[PDB]
């Protein structure tokens, strides 16, 4: 009696990792209640005192939340709305309209899609095309007040005098039921982005939800995302999970990766890719973690994407990008067409023995056209329609630094070609 | 197997990457996966074979065939109702043009037991002509996981690099995957695998090596 529990334990190890992938991936993009606050305890009390003034009473407030995107700004507004769910004597009388400014681009469409969330006078069908005129606005009604939620104040911010935001600012200042409005935006200053008729009619209340961490308190964020709650069927495997992270948190190679991404982008979204890529490597043969599965996942997402595209080329297009590099040193910032590159093509054929390396003529335009579909050249501002294979006045989209460092790593480099690229053309 | 690995013998480090992101049916992933390659044919031929092997719900649409946003969102639903349930939906068409109604009608289709807790793949062929239209359809697929709230993974098979379609107000930063280039030691073996039955293996592979050294520079 021994060949039963050992074989059954292997099946649990293959199924326990499946329950973690459906939580970590549903935590970065999708907002999960397991994620608590991150140094925003003082801002949590400010938004809590404003929401109770509308649900419990009838005082509507409109604030502006400025931060990153859907991974950082959605950690406080949605948490305050879910706090209203515990008290069932108000959650059943207050609905919620999920709006998004990224979808709406004009103003006529917004007057019809608003009825798709309330559904108090129509059906699956939408009523007459009439633009809404009476939007229902003694301060005590039984029509279930609904709070609207906006997002992305950038698309409709530059429409036509913003005729949509002025309606929401008048319902709370009307005479029937006050309706609040809480939105999300990434751009900092938003107040001055409106006209004077809307600027003088605002609450002028905004909070800058910007993280201000460093290095000691930054490690706690890396360990909090990997701290799964008490949901595993076996509590023995849950103790070794949190303990293994502590052994890797203090390491000469793990701490170097954390500080490299923190200086580039300290946003929480930039760290989401550093936690899910390492989970993909953990399959059915990785019982624990180490400092090897986390270093290879950070290099593939940080290599020079503008220097590795030249390795899968031949010699024709490789000699072309070096030809315009030599012309940039003698022509100090000025456009030039393609026919000038053909003048030096028949110049390198000299000082060489008679062999089979010489080409013809139509291969030159075919080798240069391959760079057109790669977007390596950019016109000054206009692409002539009647331009042929002589008038292009194109330039370059690279630099004089990565072109020289991409020569020793290129596979199979000829000896009579590399010397021509390093020199400044001193021979004929 | 006959067209997944025999076409390119240099994908040993990429099979374990795509299969790790798939997992099971109830497993999720990023709402957008940008994968750019070369020649616009190497990454396309491997996609038609890997998806037809594991038998997964997936479609194929193109942005070059249609120059309007009304026809792009229509062809996606035309290839979805045929595999949305176990039977056909009596061959019914969809009349829509509003971009806001696209996320509303897509949730009603993904309600059956076939697309309830399963991963849906959206392969966007030739994803380098989206900047000609409007600058609002780019972040629509990056935040589709939050709006639609469905297991939808949008794939990209474009020639342009990722750092060229950056909008004015920014968008979501996904995972940029780069397939390895055609190695010199592996390109010789893939060009000799499709040998005709009139010859053999060693006798046919000798006629390829004599042409590779003269056509590698051109």
């Amino acid at each position: 009696m021994s060949s039963r529990k050992s074989k059954s334990n292997s099946l649990i190890h293959t199924e326990c990792l499946s329950q973690v992938q459906r939580i970590l991936r549903e935590r970065f993009c999708r907002q999960s209640p397991h994620s608590n606050l991150f140094g925003v305890q003082v801002q949590y009390k400010h938004l809590s005192e404003l929401l109770k003034r509308t649900a419990l009473h009838g005082e509507s407030n409109s604030v502006l939340i400025i931060g990153p995107r859907g991974s950082g700004k959605t950690m406080l507004i949605n948490h305050a709305l879910k706090e209203l769910m515990e008290i069932e004597e108000v959650s059943e009388n207050v609905l919620q309209v999920h709006l998004n400014g990224l979808l709406q681009i004009n103003d006529k469409i917004a007057l019809k899609e608003i009825t798709r969330q309330l559904n108090l006078e129509n059906v699956v069908g939408d009523k007459v095309f009439g633009s809404f005129a009476e939007n229902l606005s003694g301060d005590r009604t039984s029509s279930c007040p609904v709070i609207f939620i906006l997002d992305e104040f950038d698309l409709f911010a530059h429409h036509k005098n913003q005729t949509l935001l002025y309606n929401l600012f008048d319902i709370s200042q009307s005479a029937q039921t006050p309706i609040a409005v809480i939105g999300l935006t990434c751009r900092l200053d938003i107040l001055e982005l409106l006209e004077k008729r809307v600027k003088s009619r605002f609450s002028h209340r905004q909070i800058h939800l910007m993280n201000s961490f460093g290095f000691p308190q930054y490690v706690k964020i890396f360990k909090e995302q990997l701290s799964l709650p008490a949901e595993f069927p076996d509590k023995v495997f849950a103790e070794k999970w949190n303990e293994n992270v502590q052994y890797l948190s203090e390491d000469r190679s793990v701490q170097e990766v954390l500080q490299k991404h923190f200086n580039i982008s300290k946003n929480l979204r930039s760290l989401h890719m550093l936690l899910m890529l390492a989970l993909n490597r953990v399959t059915a043969s990785h019982p624990f973690m180490t400092a090897v599965d986390l270093m290879e996942a950070s290099q593939l997402c940080s290599m020079d994407s503008k220097a590795n595209i030249v390795h899968g080329l031949s010699v024709l297009e490789i000699c072309l990008i070096i030809a315009m590099k030599h012309l940039n040193d003698i022509y100090e910032e000025e456009p030039f067409n393609f026919q000038m590159v053909y003048n030096e093509f028949q110049k390198f054929v000299q000082r060489k023995a008679h062999s089979v390396y010489n080409f013809e003529k139509p291969v030159v335009m075919k080798a240069f056209e391959h760079l057109q579909q790669l977007e390596l050249i950019k016109p000054m501002e206009r692409t002539s329609g009647n331009s042929q294979r002589e008038y292009q006045l194109m330039k370059l989209l690279l630099d004089n630094t990565q072109i020289m460092n991409a020569l020793q790593k290129y596979p199979n480099c000829p000896t009579d070609v590399r010397q021509w690229a390093t020199s400044s053309l001193s021979w004929l | 197997m006959p067209h997944l690995e025999n076409v390119v013998l240099c994908r040993e480090s990429q099979v374990s990457i795509l299969q790790s992101l798939f997992g099971e049916r109830h497993h999720f992933s990023f709402p957008s996966i940008f994968i750019y390659g070369h020649t616009a044919s190497g990454k396309t031929y491997v996609t038609q074979t890997l998806l037809k092997t594991l038998e997964l719900p997936h479609v194929f649409v193109n942005c070059v065939e249609c120059f309007t946003l009304r026809l792009l969102l229509e062809q996606i639903l035309n290839k979805l109702n045929h595999l949305s349930s176990s039977e056909d939906g009596c061959s019914t068409e969809i009349t829509c043009e509003t971009f806001n109604d696209f996320v509303r009608l897509f949730k009603q289709v993904t309600t059956a037991e076939n697309l309830k807790d399963q991963t849906v793949y959206i392969v966007l062929d030739k994803a380098e002509y989206l900047r000609d239209m409007e600058a609002n359809l780019l972040p629509g697929f990056l935040r589709l996981q939050e709006l639609a709230d469905r297991n939808v993974t949008v794939l990209f098979l474009s020639e342009i690099v990722w750092e060229k379609f950056r909008p004015n107000t920014g968008c979501f930063e996904p995972f940029v995957l780069y397939f390895p280039d055609y190695s010199i030691g592996n390109l010789q073996k893939i060009l000799s695998h499709d040998h005709p039955p009139e010859y053999s293996a060693d006798f046919y592979a000798a006629y390829i090596n004599i042409l590779l050294g003269v056509f590698y520079t051109v």
